[PDB]
């Protein structure tokens, strides 16, 4: 529950070395839920 | 048609359905389909036939 504030920050892996994680996870779970509503979860612009 | 019994029960579906009786439209099921991205263009073309 307390998690679900770091999703959309700017900068969730700021220790973890991985700074894939959010395409991978859109990517992944995009068809299902689009590519929109992970985007928007993720705090990720696709326009940008 | 055993992911459509599924699909059917998904809320996802349920919630795509508008109309009170609970009949979706041929142009809305091909929505509820398109939103699960799970059957295939054709697949669905099949369905609604």
């Amino acid at each position: 529950q307390w998690d679900r504030l770091v999703l959309n920050t700017p900068s969730f892996p700021s220790n973890y070395w991985d700074k894939f994680v959010k395409r991978k996870v859109l990517d992944k779970h995009g068809d299902i839920f689009g590519r929109e509503r992970i985007a928007e979860l993720l705090g990720m612009d696709l326009a940008s | 048609f055993l992911k459509l019994k599924d699909i059917v029960g998904s809320e996802a579906f349920q919630d795509y359905v508008t109309d009170p009786r609970g009949l979706i439209s041929k142009k809305d099921f091909q929505k509820a389909m398109d939103s699960q991205k799970q059957f295939t263009g054709p697949e669905i073309q099949f369905l609604l036939s």
